[PDB]
């Protein structure tokens, strides 16, 4: 499977989650390597061009 | 009758649970966290004959051999094997098909 | 110098492992763009120029 | 009711035989310890199929499961594809404080990790905390002397 | 004599499959001894949260308690560290690494290893080199774990190591009861007593949902933590008999102690266990496993070693390069002189690339990389590049 | 920087070799195999 | 063999839930045999022990 997308939709779905949360209580995501996934890439094409 | 004999075959040889000591949730101040376990179960033949029964007419506990010998022998007795007459034991080899 | 350049990466695209697919990504990259490199220069380049 | 060696002896081995006939197969391995489950791993050589691994596996365990003990047919035995590599944690925290660890993981387990898990491409969500539950603590000491 | 030279180039420098990339985090593994509670790995938790929010490059460091990879118990923690964008951090991940170990070997009262991410998303949880010491004559469980203990004591001296461990459980001291029925039956009292009361002394009891809040939620039953510390509280407990008395189980119970494996490894069949290790600088990984293999062959009879994840395909590429390049030679010599239809010219193409390997070689000799799989990718390329510059002239 | 030299030092050098030194012996080559060629015929 | 085997297996499943309880608990076995036996390994006591 995709990293980058897989989280995309986990993120989507703890936005749709964060209507009902009850006050008190917050969301978190201390730890993700989705996001370095594109700063590679970008990192690529820079030697690219 | 057999229903007390099975029951106290099931009773003296019961295989108690493993467990721990100092599981979650624990004191504050608990340093040492070891695993304990008991035996529960007859070893060999002479517990197995040494079992207590408690006999009605007397009043007073007998022992498993006093009701039936144990020994210990094969599981099933349905099959045997000759080799050259003299009794042995085979095992048959087959192959998958293909 | 089109076509060696196109085959000769083909034999390490078959290996075996993990180290196998890194040799098909790459190949897949570098044997298309050269095929496609060989198209442009028949096709393009002449009239271009 | 087993520990690591009684569930190592029971179950284990008569698993492992059967699995190692599969195909595309590079290597099996399998874990026990006292939490009282065993843990087999199958990789597979890579480029396998997954979907085709998986149910080759379930295939070849559902052909030795009538040999597994009663005991361990009971429970279920779980078939599972995963990478076994953290792709993020998500958490709920307490900044104000009002909410102990126990409501937070209520809240998680009911809640949230039952919507996660739905999400596309999330093999597995292993929870990190546990249900509300009405827990009994005894004391011993009493329950001899009331003669219970 | 090029052709030599570049030939003794090629077998000569060591070879790794993957370079070591910094990608934002980092991973630290606690392995507390057996006898250890979640509160001394609590403690080392907290130095190790103490000794990094020092630091400026950590943006967040979470810590899962009781859980961890290659095992699972109160002894046992993992903890991800993030590190601020690299723009703006003033140090790289190997060095917090190093930093940290350092530290926690120093003083935590326990084993600490912090590794960088792996160098391949799923072919291993961190970067190093895996092995799996496996018995393969039924030597017994205690005779291989002795031969692990001899594998540590000499990787512990060697100087191409940075450090190697067991990535698994450790061992443990175990209690045994054992019930002397004689007296039992002289006092009165009732096996099935001490078999309940000892299987409903120390661990839950699951017997039924309830409706809490719209959901069935479960009930569970065990004794006050309070009698659950020690054995002195097992041993005063105590069962009724026709006596009118009760007696404690120490009366009719003998405490026994063993030391036994705490975790039960299997690998391909074979009781195994699981060791991990870091190739020290100046040592490619390559070099690592020659020498850990060397120290393998010095082992009691019926031990043997099977390298796994990262190592496996890490020999297996290096198991194939001369098979790739002879058949990418052939590959090219045939279809040139399908297409010039002629001898003279596939062998005078021939003729050149090993200058271009020779020039490969030199550079990386030079610049002290190892060889690795970017390398031949290289190598193939050059191959290519050589035949269409021999092709030109020709 | 390690990735990127990994796969970049080696066929700088492999390049920068075989140009250099293919200019001046590939038509030395040529020459000998087609030497070994009437050595044939 | 092997298709065979898993066809009559996938009926079995099929037609499973319809089978007794106590059928069930013991367990069904399937497996591809030849029905003619290539030897027979035995254990003898010449010393009659």
């Amino acid at each position: 499977a995709n990293a980058v997308k897989t989280a995309e939709g986990v993120r989507a779905k703890i936005e749709e989650l964060k209507l009902n949360l009850p006050e008190g209580m917050e969301f978190s995501i201390p730890y993700d390597t989705a996001p370095f996934v594109k700063i590679s890439i970008e990192k690529v094409i820079h030697t690219l061009l | 009758s057999i229903s007390d004999v099975n029951n106290a075959i099931r009773e003296n040889n019961v295989e108690i649970a493993p467990g721990r000591l100092g599981d979650l949730p624990a004191e504050k101040g608990q340093l040492i966290t070891i695993p304990l376990s008991a035996q529960g179960q007859l070893s060999s033949l002479e517990q197995f004959k040494n079992i207590s029964l408690k006999s009605k007419t007397n009043g007073s506990v007998i022992k498993l051999s006093d009701v039936a010998n144990v020994e210990i022998g094969s599981q099933a007795y349905n099959f045997a094997i000759l080799e050259n007459g003299k009794p042995a034991t085979a095992a048959a080899i087959q192959l998958s098909p293909g | 110098i089109t076509l060696v350049l196109a085959a000769v990466f083909l034999p390490m695209a078959f290996a075996s492992g993990s180290v196998g697919v890194i040799y098909k990504q790459f190949t897949l990259t570098m044997s298309v763009s050269i095929l496609f490199s060989a198209l442009l220069a028949l096709i393009l380049t002449p009239a271009l120029c | 009711g087993a520990t690591a060696k009684t569930i190592n002896d029971s179950v284990v081995t008569l698993i492992e035989r059967e699995l190692s006939g599969v195909k595309n197969l590079l290597y099996y391995s399998a874990t026990t310890d006292t939490s009282g489950t065993a843990e087999i791993t199958a990789t597979f050589k890579p480029g396998t199929d997954v979907e085709m691994a998986q149910v080759d596996v379930q295939n070849k365990i559902k052909a030795v499961e009538a040999r597994l003990p009663q005991v361990v047919r009971q429970q279920g035995l779980q078939v599972e594809a995963s990478s076994s590599g953290f792709l993020m944690l998500v958490g709920i925290n307490s900044p104000n404080n009002q909410y102990s660890e126990v409501d937070l993981s209520d809240y998680l387990v009911r809640n949230v990790v039952e919507e996660l898990k739905r999400v596309e491409g999330v093999g597995k969500v292993q929870s990190f905390g546990a249900e509300k539950a009405m827990r009994i603590w005894v004391d011993p000491n009493k329950l001899v002397s009331y003669g219970l | 004599v090029i052709t030599g030279i570049t030939f003794a180039g090629m077998k000569y420098w060591p070879t790794a499959f993957m370079p070591e990339e910094d990608q934002g985090w980092f991973m630290t593994s606690f392995q507390l001894p057996s006898d250890a509670t979640a509160e001394r790995t609590r403690n080392v938790v907290n130095q190790f949260e103490n000794n990094l929010k020092d630091n400026p490059d950590v943006k967040s460091n979470t810590a899962i308690l009781g859980w961890g990879f290659s095992g699972a118990g109160q002894n046992v923690a993992v903890a991800f560290t993030t590190l601020k964008d690299f723009k703006e951090r003033t140090s790289s991940a190997s060095k917090m690494t190093s930093d940290v170990n350092s530290s926690m070997a120093n003083s935590t009262e326990g084993e600490t290893m912090a590794v960088l991410p792996p160098a391949i998303d799923e072919l291993g949880t961190f970067s190093g080199f895996s092995l799996r010491l496996q018995d393969r004559a039924n030597l017994g469980m205690p005779a291989l774990l002795a031969a692990q203990d001899e594998l540590m004591a000499m990787a512990a001296k060697n100087k191409k190591f940075y450090m190697v461990w067991n990535e698994g459980l450790p061992q443990g001291d175990n209690i045994s009861l054992k019930i002397d029925r004689e007296k039992l039956s002289a006092l009165g009292v009732k096996f099935s007593d001490v078999s309940d009361i000892i299987s409903t002394s120390m661990g839950s009891m699951y017997i039924n949902d309830f409706p809490n809040q719209g959901r069935m939620q479960q009930v569970i039953v065990q004794v006050e933590a309070k009698s659950r510390m020690q054995l002195k509280d097992i041993l005063n407990l105590k069962v009724m008999g026709s006596s009118g008395q009760l007696v404690s189980l120490s009366e009719v119970v003998t405490p026994q102690w063993n030391k036994a494996p705490q975790q039960y490894n299997r690998y391909n069949g074979r009781p195994s266990l699981s060791i991990a290790g870091i190739p020290n600088f100046d040592t490619s990984s390559g070099e690592a496993m020659r020498e850990m293999e060397q120290l393998i062959a010095k082992l009691p009879k019926g031990i043997g070693y099977e390298w796994t994840g990262i190592s496996l395909q890490e020999k297996q590429s290096e198991s194939q390069m001369a098979f790739l390049l002879g058949l990418s030679m052939l590959v090219v010599f045939l279809v040139l002189a399908a297409l010039y239809e002629s001898w003279a010219i596939p062998l005078s193409v021939m003729l050149v690339v090993p200058l271009g390997i020779f020039g490969a070689i030199i550079a990386i000799m030079s610049r002290g990389l190892m060889n690795d799989v970017f390398f031949k990718i290289g190598l193939i390329t050059i191959i290519g590049l050589s035949a269409k510059n021999a092709i030109l002239i020709v | 920087s390690e990735t990127q030299h990994a796969l970049g030092t080696g066929v700088f050098g492999g390049m920068i070799s075989a140009t250099i030194l293919a200019i001046f012996f590939v038509p030395v080559f040529f020459i000998f195999i087609l030497g070994a060629v009437e050595k044939l015929f």
